[PDB]
């Protein structure tokens, strides 16, 4: 009962990414272990408030994952990330979304 | 019928000391949330009208009532047996129970318990068995628990008697949500690949439930066996994210489509066809 297991994270959009039209930001982040996790969405490297996100739940295999998400609308410049720290992390990752 | 066929209850319990535990827990159909537990009150949150199945509220105040007591006396005795037990903390246990529907009828259940990410004992015919990774820990757990009056009959109760007239309760009560059809929509990109020459198509197809789904990557009639399937992704509100990519030399992409079947569309198709030069949306 003793090897930590780092998250994966992966961030994506509801909708194809259109510049001005109204969306959904999702951040996936799964295969940890322990479950102590802190994880938010930034825009422009600054933390959303409104995220919502799911109960903890885990896979087959324990590992815990869990989904964070947020209403975003995409434009030419903006950037979003998902930034997450855990024991298994010597400081946050940050993640960027990225269209293509 | 489609959709879920499972109902199964989690437990994640963080030992962080000898004076500090505290436990998180969720009822599931599949990997759709129907249950929520409220640790500030000890009570269930039912997050769908339907999520007491056909269950009378007395006897759902019952499963809430033994659910609180075993939360809390789970980690009391932890907590006792730790030293005996020769736990380092801080320690994480983990726990599933609940019952599937097969094809044919028959509906197994099942207990699984994990200490460290690993798995430690399950239940099988109503008995405790260690798990070999759950080593000398797990044999010593499994002899300890069957000496506690009424645990391994309530145990028997919940798993074998309560977990399946739920299940086929609650499957039909949910089954306007559980059994309805949403149709995928599906967009084309083009990633980076490496090696000269060497291009990534990508073929997303997002918001579709319920969860099984095929897409592929053509040329005409002819399916392109170097389709790499994702993972599937959640989307918020019990739809999912799918990404099927395709790895082709550059001037090898004219000429594919990609063609995704769902249950919800009826047998109509979707086709995306990648145009070259970046002609595409
Ligand atoms: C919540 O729903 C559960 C699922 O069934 C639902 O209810 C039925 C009526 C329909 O609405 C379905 O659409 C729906 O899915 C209920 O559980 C089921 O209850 C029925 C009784 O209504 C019960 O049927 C009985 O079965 C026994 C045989 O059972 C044994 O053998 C079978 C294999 O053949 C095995 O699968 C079982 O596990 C057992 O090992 C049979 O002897 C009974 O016959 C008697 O009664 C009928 C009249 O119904 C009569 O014609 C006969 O002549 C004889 O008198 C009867 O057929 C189902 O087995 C049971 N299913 C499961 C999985 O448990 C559930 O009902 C409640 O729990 C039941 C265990 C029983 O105590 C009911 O009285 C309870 O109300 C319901 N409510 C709750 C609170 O769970
Ligand atoms: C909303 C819809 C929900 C649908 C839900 C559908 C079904 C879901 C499916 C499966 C659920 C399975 C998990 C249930 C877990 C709780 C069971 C239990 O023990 O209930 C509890 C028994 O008591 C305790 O646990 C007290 C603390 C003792 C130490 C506990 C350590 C447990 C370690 C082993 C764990 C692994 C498990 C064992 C592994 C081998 C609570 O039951 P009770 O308070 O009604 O009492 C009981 C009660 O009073 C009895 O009547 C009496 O006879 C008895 O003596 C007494 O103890
Ligand atoms: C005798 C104790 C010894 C302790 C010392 C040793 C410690 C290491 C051993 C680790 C043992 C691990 C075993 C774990 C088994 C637990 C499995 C039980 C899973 C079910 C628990 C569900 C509780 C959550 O309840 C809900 O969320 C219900 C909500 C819907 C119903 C209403
Ligand atoms: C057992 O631990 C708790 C602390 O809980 C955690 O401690 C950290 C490791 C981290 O996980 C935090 O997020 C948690 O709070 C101790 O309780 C704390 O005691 C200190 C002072 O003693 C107090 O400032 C905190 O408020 C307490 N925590 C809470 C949640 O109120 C407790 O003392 C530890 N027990 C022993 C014997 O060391
Ligand atoms: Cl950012
Ligand atoms: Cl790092
Ligand atoms: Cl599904
Ligand atoms: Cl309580
Ligand atoms: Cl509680
Ligand atoms: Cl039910
Ligand atoms: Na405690
Ligand atoms: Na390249």
């Amino acid at each position: 009962p003793k090897i930590q297991r780092t998250p994966k994270i992966q961030v994506y959009s509801r909708h194809p990414a259109e510049n001005g039209k109204s969306n959904f930001l999702n951040c996936y982040v799964s295969g940890f272990h322990p479950s102590d996790i802190e994880v938010d969405l930034l825009k422009n490297g600054e933390r959303i408030e409104k995220v919502e996100h799911s109960d903890l739940s885990f896979s087959k295999d324990w590992s815990f994952y869990l989904l964070y998400y947020t209403e975003f609308t995409p434009t030419e410049k903006d950037e979003y990330a998902c930034r997450v720290n855990h024991v298994t992390l010597s400081q946050p990752k940050i993640v960027k979304w990225d269209r293509d | 019928f489609q959709g879920p066929t499972s109902f199964h209850v989690i437990q994640t319990s963080s030992f962080t000391n000898s004076t500090w535990a505290q436990t998180q827990g969720s009822g599931w159909l599949d990997d759709l949330q129907i249950h929520g537990w409220d640790s500030d009150s000890g009570t269930a949150i039912f997050l769908k009208p339907w999520s007491k199945g056909n269950f009378s509220d007395k006897e759902v105040a019952e499963l809430e009532e033994i659910f609180r007591v075993y939360i809390f006396g789970f980690a009391r005795e932890v907590q006792d047996f730790a030293g005996d037990f020769q736990m380092k903390y801080p320690f994480e246990i983990q726990g599933i129970a609940g019952c599937e529907l097969h094809s044919g009828g028959a509906i197994v259940s099942f207990l699984r318990g994990a200490l460290g990410g690993l798995d430690f004992l399950s239940v099988k015919n109503a008995s405790c068995v260690p798990s070999p990774e759950g080593g000398s820990r797990a044999q010593k757990f499994c002899a300890l628990i069957i000496q506690y009056q009424g645990i391994m009959e309530t145990v028997r109760i919940l798993l074998y008697e309560t977990c399946p007239r739920y299940l086929l309760g609650v499957l039909n009560a949910g089954k306007a949500d559980l059994q309805r059809q949403v149709k995928p929509e599906a967009w084309l990109s083009s990633g980076p690949s490496p090696g000269p020459g060497r291009l990534q198509l990508v073929c997303h197809v997002s918001g579709f439930y319920p969860k099984p789904v095929w897409v592929m990557w053509m040329r005409g009639e002819q399916e392109q066996q170097g389709t790499q399937l994702g993972d599937i992704l959640p989307n918020a509100n019990w739809t999912w994210y799918l990404r099927a990519t395709l790895d082709v030399a550059d001037g090898e992409a004219a000429g594919l489509s990609c063609r995704v079947k769902h249950s919800s569309l009826e047998g109509q198709d979707i086709i995306l066809y990648w145009r070259g030069s970046g002609l595409n949306d």
